[PDB]
């Protein structure tokens, strides 16, 4: 529905997932940190191309989506909260309650037969480890652990991070972090010097295809992911030579870090343990448009108590933040950055020619596309249409 | 008043719409659906438009404004960019005299 | 046909109006005032989308299509007036009379068949209470009262304004301009207070659809247009309330303003009286091209001297214009440009969820659909294609 | 395929050249100065749509298409020429040889299978006169004098030159540069009064329109090209009248410059002599994508000795280059930029009105129809289609 | 005057032949059926020569542009071209064409 | 030399059967109609196994971008495709398919 279908019907394995440019509906998708909403202060923000308006009232975060049903305008040109439980439009005063979206009154006209009988589109928002997840879907919303990585809602388990705008669509996001053989442009991170990290420069793969990964489809809670088992038959390339002469070495510390890597669904990897190995890394891709995502990181160690949340808290912005999040991860994003113009024309998509680590790649195109819960489309932002 | 005199029965064409103006109150819509008779509000639900000013195509109702369209049998909305369902009003045919209630259809005491 | 047929299928009640995104052909509209214009002094503008020049010679003013028609360069990048009456393109010399048009020489070969032959497109020209009016259409015009509000044109009726170009579609310009509960938007304004002005924040409708509006096709003149009855049988609202408790009111100033309003082909306002109880508010929203519009602004006040008409100035100056023109319609700004997205992609003309006061503005695009004197489209731009 | 099909068909005179807005494949293209490239120092540059890579290694130019096979990303956002002979992808470490393009070696995967099984596209690359020309081809190239003006490649031949970046389509400074009539744009050039020119305003055509041009099928070495033969018949013109009045005069000076002016597919002009007796001039237009091109000028003087080419050298650089190349082309670049929007919707082609000098420029687009070696289509930038 | 194009049996129905004219411009002589018909051979949009363009019926489209004109009138029939194409006298008399040296 | 490679039989027609060699890159063996053909298994394009592709008539069409290649040929039938498939020889004696060791 996004892309030409003459290139769907090329990629007969993943062609959903291809399709899927907007990111897909009804899953739950974190899109800032609770410190950063506060009581009758509301924010926007824009989730799958649509524009919403978020708030707290009494503690509670509730979701409206940033768009008057009369004229289409953004409530939050000018946000008029005229009561605890409402927001009133700037244009003609249509006013709706933030608990269910309902147009409850209209000051220019409190006889209008529209008055209750209209209703604001709302989404489902949980704050859960200091973030705010949002359920960009229609319907009763599943549990938020089907949408977020294994130990990641662990009860002693403390997360920290950072959030910020990245400009490039999600999925290139999600297969530069899967991908078993860009750890090569991770050769000189400060953080394989300053944290004595082993680091290899690639792997030769080894077994069958089956063997290269592990598809989930059987977790209990219902996520559905991969995991990058590349490293289990395979030989870590340490040298790396060109005409049989060695050109460049992988990092030889003693650290041993990301033993197991996996991607789930909607679009989160989990790579355990990092940057340290007493720690447990996780980070979103979250759809804003067809062009930009929400790079969500988070970093999170076991904490038995507030001595020792505060220490991790210290040592996360002192060390952790600067020598990880950004000192390592920042190649990252210049990665996905220069893979936006070949796959920019949805034609990337066909003219790609991949080596035996994209297996990885590969098994999460086709578990996407297989269990994903719906393709946002562009009707869902400007309104669904049907005939007849 | 329970049930409103709309008109007589052989005073509708099949496929045709009559508007019903109540005083203090919203207007109705009474369709003919071949021989059968049906009403909901006349005022879509969409908008501010006049559903008796729209177009019949067998039992739904296309709203002249943006198209939008209603199943006139039960209200419910057949082509976007309608969603909210239309109040349906029961009609009945005494003496070939066509008449339609002067309160609409609630899910209360009825089918399961 | 400048919108998906499929669009215009849907709105049957005023399909000609959604189709005019460059505005209507045939009408004429306001550019700039009198003043803004110099003897022997091109100025360049775009109107409907076709870049213009205007041009005054012994006081009387001219328009030419500013695209030679050789190579289709705009002969204002380098403006060569070598004669009273010509102007020559600074290209291949091609040159034209203001008054017709004519191709009448060609400097760099004054043999060609061409001189003579070809005609560069003229458009009529009309300047009244210091305004330049443009005919943008083809064939004699018709009489400039036509295309303008009631009253614009009497004797004693002094004219002052501004004019600007804003970034919106004319047609959101002028919805929201005749937008009957808009006043909304209005009631923090400074002329509210400042001019003790008495302003409601909207209208309980009353009486019969026909009642809202008077349309008017019988004007002696031509002129074609709607009226705003909305108050005749509504009850103006004071007291804005949510949940039953009033949450804003109304002002309650002394005196009395726009009870008059009109919106009239091809797009002008007339509201009156208006920002004070003995002056009469006229503005334009003038097509430049499908996302942009000149904001013509004027006021007028009966002068039957020099003297008052001075007096009128200097409060224009002091006052009016700063208090009433900018203090007022600021947010008329602001408040069209929120409504391009929605409408951005013509889907706004399907999807928007109108209320009562909106009878009014359903009045006019219906009249408008009618009543216009033609559909400028993109091809009058580049060049009219047919094959007869 | 570039253009809209109902266009070509109405441009049956020319239908290839109109289709070819992103220029001629399978031409050799003049793209920088030998000076320009350092061994060891890989530059960037686009022609034709694509990206591309030129390295100097031994003294020896090669070129390579800057976009990894693997996921398109541009070699260039990080280069990495780990051996002398070969420059390695920095994302995964695909390792290209710059002598054929062939993939040899892989860092992160030195076991497989694509090693060896790959080729990045490479193109021929030549240096002649101090300028780099790149044949945009596929296949074994042509000798790059059938691309060149007649003399260019002249054994004594001196050349100097200036290569910019100029906003417009290739065609529009092709077409600007050939047109006889265009002269008149020149009228005030420093050039023509401080080197005392004789410098007429325009023709007045004499003979059959065939005596108008100069068509060559085939040069010794196969060159394409038409001559401007306005004034072998033709009438110059020194005084611009309006009217029967004298508006303007030609320059009556007395050096007679531009004996011969000739265009050349793929669209390089020669002036001769120019813009001194004792010189030759030559200019390409140079196709970077549908709306820029590369203004490569060149300016040529014999010289028998060093000595000659240190004057000639002293004298381009402290008068010819400010005076010509910039003093009286300048007026060339602003002028073709003019004709932009008249062609961006490709309706130009269509709505033209051209008069007698134009014959030139038919004459041109007609050779070039009929001998240009390829369209390039932006299906060669992005990967050539074809399905079963 | 009348000047001698060809015989009438020289044309094919929907032929065009190009009448080269001694110090004057060049006019078009279209074959419809078996009528025939005279118009300036330069399309009036720009320098192009109609007699090197396609007819269709009674009318001719210029292979410049794509506009036309109808050959009896010299009326526009097609963009881009707007002005009226100048129109010559034909007869045929004993299996003869004639134009005339003159528009009407 | 020459690889046995199973009943003609056990093959549905047009179907693929992937016959994987040790120390070797696999082979793609396939039936069109009751003729056999034999290919490198591995897509030239990328990492896609051909026998897990669509076989339409004697072009075989990649599962993963649409690529093609004629099985006769071994030539590329569609882009993305470019590079030459490995051809192998068969023959099917006494209904068993054989395919020779060495591509050509
Ligand atoms: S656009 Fe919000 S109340 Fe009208
Ligand atoms: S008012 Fe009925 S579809 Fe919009
Ligand atoms: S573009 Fe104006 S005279 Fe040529
Ligand atoms: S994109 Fe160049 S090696 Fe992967
Ligand atoms: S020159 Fe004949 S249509 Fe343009
Ligand atoms: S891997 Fe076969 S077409 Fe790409
Ligand atoms: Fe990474
Ligand atoms: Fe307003
Ligand atoms: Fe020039």
């Amino acid at each position: 529905a996004n892309v030409d279908e003459a290139i769907l019907k090329r990629v007969k394995g993943w062609a959903p997932y291809v399709d899927a440019k907007l990111g897909f509906r009804n899953h739950w998708y974190p899109v800032m940190f609770s410190k950063e909403i506060n009581e009758g202060e509301p924010k926007t923000l824009k989730l799958l191309g649509e524009n919403l308006l978020v708030n707290r009232i009494d503690g509670k975060l509730y979701c409206l989506k940033d768009r008057c049903l009369h004229r289409g305008v953004q409530l939050s040109v000018k946000v008029e909260c005229k009561t605890k439980s409402t927001i009133t439009c700037w244009y003609h005063a249509w006013t709706y309650r933030w608990e269910d979206g309902v147009l409850c009154d209209i000051l220019t006209n409190p006889t209008s037969a529209q008055i209750g009988r209209q209703k604001l589109k709302t989404y489902p928002v949980q704050e859960a480890k200091g973030c705010v997840f949002i359920y960009l879907g229609d319907g009763d919303p599943p549990p938020l652990a089907r949408d977020t990585p294994p130990n990641f809602l662990d009860d002693d388990m403390e997360i920290l991070g950072k959030n910020q705008i990245i400009k490039s669509n999600w999925r290139l996001a999600v297969e530069n972090g899967f991908d078993p053989s860009h750890i090569y442009i991770h050769k000189d991170s400060i953080l394989v010097k300053d944290n004595d990290l082993a680091l290899p420069l690639g792997f030769a793969p080894g077994g069958d295809r089956k063997q290269q990964t592990r598809v989930v489809d059987d977790d209990v809670v219902g996520r559905k992911g991969v995991y990058d088992l590349i490293g289990e038959h395979g030989v870590p390339v340490f040298e790396g030579t060109i005409g049989g002469e060695v050109v460049r070495e992988g990092a030889y510390g003693e650290k041993i870090v990301a033993n197991d890597i996996s991607i789930w669904l909607p679009g989160v990897l989990k790579v355990n343990p990092f940057p340290n190995p007493d720690m447990m890394y996780f980070e979103w891709y979250v759809p804003i448009d067809e062009n930009t995502h929400y790079y969500f990181q988070t970093l999170g160690k076991p904490c038995a108590n507030d001595e020792e949340r505060k220490k991790y808290e210290q040592e996360f912005e002192s060390k952790w933040k600067p020598m990880a999040l950004e000192g390592f991860n920042n190649d990252d994003i210049w990665a996905r950055e220069a893979m936006v113009d070949f796959y920019a024309d949805d034609k990337g998509w066909v003219n790609e020619i991949l080596f035996e680590s994209d297996e990885a790649i590969v098994a999460w195109r086709k578990l996407a596309s297989e269990h994903n819960q719906g393709i946002q489309t562009q009707a869902h932002v400007s309104g669904l249409e049907h005939h007849h | 008043q329970i049930w409103l005199k709309v008109c007589a029965a052989s005073d509708m064409q099949p496929g045709t719409i009559r508007r019903v103006n109540r005083v203090g109150a919203a207007p109705l819509a009474v369709y003919r659906v071949g021989d059968q008779f049906y009403a909901t509000e006349d005022t879509c639900t969409h908008g501010i438009a006049s559903l008796s000013e729209g177009t019949l195509d067998g039992d739904v109702i296309e709203c002249p404004f943006h198209g939008g369209a209603f199943n006139v049998c039960t209200g419910m909305p057949a082509s976007s960019p309608c969603t909210v369902p239309l109040g349906v009003f029961e009609v009945e045919v005494k003496e070939g005299e066509v008449y339609v209630a002067g309160e609409k259809k609630l899910e209360h005491h009825h089918h399961h």
